[PDB]
């Protein structure tokens, strides 16, 4: 339909243009000049090709469409107007910037308006990382590009676990090699029985001999692909090492692999080229020499949102922190009435100036005073804000400053918030605060590393060994007494032989001293490297020193492999928020990983893009996103489609949220169908990769299968036909639930932890079957969750006494499948009871638990991963139905040997979790500033130490868990 | 002096209530509690110095207590009093933490009103978030109006310019073209720019009103919060009696 576009000719006369809502830009331009031919002063106008369009978007920014074939709806222009001017920029540059801006969600020009020098230095200097990654991508093309786009999905363990080794017959796996090399697709099948240790080239050669229906002896001209998805075997690894082959071995499934030609894949992959963007072009005294105390002038607060009558007086809390350690006591200003927040006071601190560590962070807060409730006046922060006392170039901050104050985080009653972000609130309607810092007649900066080396060497048995070994094995959250700290500091030169002691010895040092920290720096310089599961802790709130995190990052560089990196990626993305500057070593590590492995890049992008809606890290993650999109290669277009699809979905649910809140199920369904039938919706929602898994493509939607649930949430079911020709081998339909209104980062954390529990149980020698199904959060209360096939809730199974579930399992597994079904049910139940107890998940009714037809059992929804209640708390008590299924329907469920082996597996699982509890502690401690209500305030993380009984010995924990189980079911 | 009656001894394995009690308290405040390692005989001591809760372990051997071997004190109370009189050298011990129907009804009422204030605080927080989102979208719309006004402004400037000159009198080609179409075209142009500037102005006024509402919501939330913390503390300290 016509929208009466107002066109702005170079002369200036407005043109009333009528065009269809779906119209190409060039057609509108041609029609505009055709109409201007009727308009006066047409002779002044130049040729059509020379000019170009300009419009203002709803994002309050202007864009000049250099080469746009998009529709009017795709232009998303704020007002129906179209300026015509002579273009001046570059076509490729502007189109790339538009693409990056649509991927991030905010225009790239806003990052240019930001005049903060650290932002510009970051943007100019991270391009070295981008370019080096791109150059690495092109070292051995098209092989290197093939590795980039399709990376090997391999385990880090080449040596097979003994249980799945026994699952294989003599270590021989039978694989169905499908070859479609023919004038028409006919699906030639060759059955192979080969050892699991054979490299892909041996599979290729032996399958070639099989296809020769004799033994011919092609050579270097063939590769393998997983049937039903875009997974490929290009790297010389044991065939078992790939996750598809291990999954087939463990689940007893038949592995199907297509044999394909290298040239088809090589043609499928376009070239990746990176070009420098436009922004690629644009007295000091040592801190130790200054002899004075820290002293900062609090000038005034512009305004605070506190009642004059309700609240009598306000003051400002301050501090000098280093991580979470106050380097000295807090100072206050004298209380003033709320009307006139003027202090103008030189607050002074016990900390000596050279005694300042490189990571000091002078936290603030505007706080209230109220004596009506009691003599001890209650103090609550009206607002807060942090300042790094050093600049990105090592210089101590001087002069005046103005800080906007963030609101207090919900549920945080501590006056200061030294966990929060170190910068001003971008909003300028917030309360501000003027400060001013000491001037030393010169710019003063932290000493270089060589001076710290020079300071040392001048500033500085069996029972000891046993105590050191006992300390090293202790929990990271284990309380350390001062005697232990003095012992740790005394024998540091012997603590270096025990490299597991670095996270402990670090908390032994007083960062106040200038003498101790030089010695600690030398120690970290010569510290032997440690395992990446322990060097990850050194990247958290409590270890903010540059040398500490440099050591941790170089250890991950030497030892972290891409299998685990994809697993601990959420934690590292969240630990980015704990870094002090913009351009650090962790961000370069993560970027160089995401720019050499599209598996890492896809989820890196989606995690950051999810965390773009928080204003505290929106700027950091936006700069990171724009750098990635500069050098992400050809995947960006795909990402856009995903984003486009997601946007449409969110929009639909938005119309469901308010317009369709009060209408019934049938009318909401018919309106949903009407919204689906729109051709733009079909174009956006089909033909793109998946956010949950890049390897699985989504195809044409199935409008009949897509439907809106009748549950209270009302999410959406979306079904996609698989584009791959081998749709039957893997799965016909990809089904996903889109939820708009539920936080799904807690669910991601729970499912991840379930995955590591399953991995350690399998590695030990225990086969407890878990379902860590895919989950993704891409925004605020926006998420995608996978669908599990042939699964029904306990309520659904029971509806369709105590024997109903076992009767259903018998009907679905009558025959020889009975015993294997019962065994899988027992092992799945053991694993999930252990996991839900240890993590203390919420109340699990029937709807929370589902059972497949195979026999597996699993839990679907989460949200209390540390018992968000006040504070033990066995949520999942074994229902009598569960016991009946465990012991094969015997009435005396407790008095069976099946129940004895069930309990023994539970005990072994509990111990298995307890030896690795350090990993769970670290992974939970990396999620403190995430904003999840459940995982702030270490009082929450101490739940995972209460349910794992870390202070006691394994025998006390054994007795505690036995008592917990005995109470739970209580005979059913 | 016997233990189990001293002020500093609190008892069980709470472990974190010590952090709450010692936080935001004067330097030298201390606590002694037996937990976190073994059933009895641990007796750790939390001393607040430099804003930090230092932990000191009380070793027990041969019926004697003491911070480090050799142990010269008899009971916990003797050690506590001896280090209250004399410094640890690093600060001597300064500040020790210390009908049925009526108290039961008071506790029940406090729980009920705590629930009331918690729900009120949640409603205030959700209103705060909604108003913040409205403020951000209104600021974006104001910036969009600013850009549109600017672009229409140089469009209008270019129009008048060319028009005024190219078409001035009968001597030019425009004998009556100006009156015929072009003055009306410029009239529509100025009407459009006036409409857009009026929309920008009224939306700035709406944004100012929304900002005032935001300020009021923040004031109400910030006044109601500390009362909520005080009521939570009172409810906790009556529940600690549980008798």
């Amino acid at each position: 339909p016509r929208i009466l576009v107002e066109c702005l000719l170079p002369n200036g006369m407005i043109v009333t243009l009528e065009c269809l809502r779906e119209a190409t830009l060039i057609t509108i331009k041609h029609e505009l000049f055709k109409e201007a031919r009727k308009y006066p002063l047409h002779q002044l106008l130049q040729d059509e090709s020379s000019y170009i369009f300009v419009s203002v978007t709803q994002e309050a920014e202007r864009e000049e469409f250099f080469d746009e074939t998009r529709r009017l709806c795709d232009l998303r222009l704020f007002q129906p107007f179209l300026k015509v001017i002579e273009p001046v920029g570059n076509r490729e540059e502007k189109i790339l910037n538009r693409e990056i801006g649509f991927a991030i969600g905010m225009p790239v020009c806003e990052f240019d308006m930001v005049k903060d020098p650290e932002v510009q230095d970051f943007r100019r200097n991270i391009l070295n990382v981008c370019k080096e990654a791109v150059d690495l991508r092109d070292l051995n093309s098209p092989h290197s590009r093939a590795m980039y786009v399709y990376p090997p999905n391999v385990e880090s363990s080449p040596e097979l676990p003994k249980h799945i080794y026994n699952k294989l017959d003599k270590g021989q796996i039978i694989v169905v090699i499908w070859v479609i090399v023919s004038p028409n697709n006919d699906k030639q099948k060759y059955t192979l029985k080969i050892n699991h240790d054979c490299v892909p080239e041996q599979v290729i050669a032996e399958a070639i001999r099989k296809k020769t229906r004799s033994m011919l002896l092609y050579q270097g001209k063939y590769i393998l692909k997983v049937c039903g998805c875009d997974e490929y075997f290009l790297e010389k690894y044991p065939l078992s090492q790939y996750k598809y082959i291990r999954s087939c071995i463990m689940l007893g499934r038949m592995p199907n692999l297509m044999l394909m030609a290298k040239e088809s894949l090589y043609s499928q992959l376009p070239m990746d080229c990176f070009t420098m963007p436009s922004y690629s072009r644009r007295s000091t005294k040592s801190l130790w020499v200054i002899n004075s105390a820290l002293r900062i002038k609090i000038l005034c607060a512009t305004y605070v949102n506190v009642n004059i009558r309700d609240i009598d007086k306000i003051y400002v809390r301050t501090g000098i922190y280093h991580g979470g350690e106050p380097l000295c006591d807090n100072v206050n200003t004298q209380r003033v009435p709320c009307s006139n927040p003027r202090w103008n006071e030189w607050l002074n601190y016990d900390i000596y100036i050279p005694d300042l560590p490189r990571a000091a962070r002078l936290c603030l807060s505007i706080c209230s005073v109220k004596g009506r409730k009691g003599a001890k006046e209650e103090h609550c922060p009206l607002a807060w804000g942090n300042i790094n006392l050093f600049d990105y170039t090592d210089t101590l901050v001087s002069g005046k400053m103005a800080l906007n104050l963030w609101p207090v985080p919900h549920g945080l009653e501590d006056l200061l918030n030294p966990i929060g972000v170190t910068g001003s609130n971008p909003n300028k309607e917030t309360p501000c605060l003027e400060l001013e810092f000491d001037w030393f007649s010169s710019v003063v900066k932290f000493p270089d590393m060589s001076v710290i080396e020079e300071h040392a060497n001048w500033s500085v048995r069996e029972n000891d060994k046993e105590q050191l070994k006992a300390i090293s094995t202790r929990d990271p959250l284990s309380e350390i007494t001062e005697q232990e700290k003095d012992f740790l500091w005394s024998h540091r030169h012997y603590c270096v032989t025990i490299p597991e002691i670095l996270p402990k010895l670090l908390l032994s040092v007083k960062w106040n001293s200038r003498d101790e920290v030089a010695q600690m720096y030398c120690l970290v310089k010569d510290w032997p490297p440690i395992k990446p599961e322990q060097a990850m802790e050194l990247l958290d709130c409590n270890y903010p020193d540059p040398m500490v995190r440099g050591f941790a990052v170089r250890c991950l560089e030497k030892y972290l492999t891409d299998d685990k990196l994809s697993q601990y990626l959420i934690q590292l993305v969240q630990v980015l928020k704990y870094e002090q500057y913009l351009d650090n070593l962790l961000v370069r590590f993560l970027l160089k990983k995401a720019l050499t492995n599209q598996r890492i890049g896809h989820f890196f992008f989606w995690h950051l893009k999810s965390e773009m809606h928080n204003k505290t890290v929106s700027q950091r993650f936006g700069l990171l996103l724009e750098s990635y999109c500069r050098a992400c290669g050809m995947y960006l277009k795909h990402l856009n489609r995903q984003v486009e699809a997601m946007e449409k979905l969110i929009n639909l649910t938005d119309i469901l949220k308010q317009e369709k809140k009060d209408e019934t199920q049938k009318v909401q369904m018919k309106f949903l169908v009407e919204q689906m039938r729109r051709p733009d919706f079909m174009d956006a929602l089909q033909g793109f990769l998946s956010p949950l898994n890049p390897a699985h493509q989504l195809g044409n939607l199935r409008l009949e299968e897509c439907r809106i649930m009748s549950s209270a949430k009302r999410p959406l079911w979306l079904n996609w036909e698989n584009p791959d020709i081998m749709s039957e081998l893997l799965f016909q339909n990809n089904e996903i639930i889109f939820k708009n209104g539920d936080d799904l980062r807690q669910d991601m954390l729970t499912l991840q932890i379930i995955r590591i529990m399953e991995n350690i149980w399998q590695n030990q020698g225990l086969d407890l079957r878990m379902l860590p199904y895919g989950c993704l959060s891409i925004g605020d209360c926006v998420g995608l969750i996978e669908v599990v096939r042939n699964s029904h809730t306990i309520m659904q199974i029971q509806c369709k006494n105590s024997h109903t579930l076992h009767q259903w399992l018998k009907d679905k597994n009558k025959g020889e499948i009975y015993d294997a079904a019962i065994d899988l049910f027992t092992r799945s139940c053991a694993g999930y009871c252990v996991a839900t107890f240890i993590l203390g998940i919420g109340d699990r009714h029937n709807s929370n638990i589902m059972v497949k037809d195979d026999g597996q059992l699993f839990h679907i929804d989460f949200g209390h991963f540390l018992d968000h209640k006040k504070k033990e708390r066995v949520p999942f008590v074994l229902t009598q139905d569960f016991l009946i299924v465990i012991s094969k329907g015997a009435q005396e469920c407790t008095k069976t040997r099946e129940f004895e082996r069930f309990q023994e597996m539970c005990y072994k699982a509990y111990l298995a979790i307890r030896q690795h509890a350090n990993l769970f502690i670290n992974l939970f401690s990396m999620m403190l500033g995430s904003g999840m209500p459940e995982l702030q305030s270490f009082d929450d993380i101490a739940y995972i130490r209460k349910t794992l009984a870390l202070d006691k010995t394994e025998q006390e924990a054994l007795e505690y868990f036995m008592k917990q189980m005995n109470d739970a079911r209580h005979g059913g | 002096m016997s233990l189990q009656d001293a002020e500093w001894y609190w008892g069980d394995i709470s472990r974190e209530e010590v952090n709450e009690k010692l936080r935001d308290t004067a330097d030298g405040t201390f606590l002694v509690r037996d937990a976190s390692t073994k059933m009895h005989g641990d007796y750790t001591l939390t001393l607040r110095k430099g804003g930090n809760n230092k932990l000191i372990k009380i070793f027990h051997r041969d019926g004697k207590y003491g911070f480090s071997d050799p142990l010269t004190f008899s009971s916990v109370v003797e050690l506590i009093n001896h280090y209250r009189n004399e410094s640890l050298a690093d600060v001597k011990l300064l500040y020790p933490v210390s009908n049925i129907e009526a108290v039961g009804k008071k506790l029940h009422e406090y729980n009920t009103q705590f629930q009331e204030k918690s729900r009120e605080y949640d409603r205030l927080y959700e209103e705060y978030t909604r108003t913040s989102q409205e403020i951000q979208m209104k600021r974006t719309a104001i910036e969009a109006f600013n850009e549109t006004i600017k672009i229409f402004e140089e469009q209008c400037q270019t129009q008048e310019r060319y028009s005024k000159e190219y078409i001035e009198k009968f001597k030019r080609e425009g004998n009556e073209k100006e009156i015929q179409r072009i003055m009306h075209n410029y009239d529509k142009l100025k009407s459009r720019i006036s409409e857009i500037i009026d929309s920008r102005r009224r939306l700035e006024e709406d944004l100012k009103k929304q900002a005032a509402e935001y300020r009021e919501i923040d004031k109400r939330m910030n006044s109601i919060k500390p009362d909520l913390i005080q009521l939570r503390k009172t409810r906790d300290q009556y529940l600690m009696w549980l008798t």
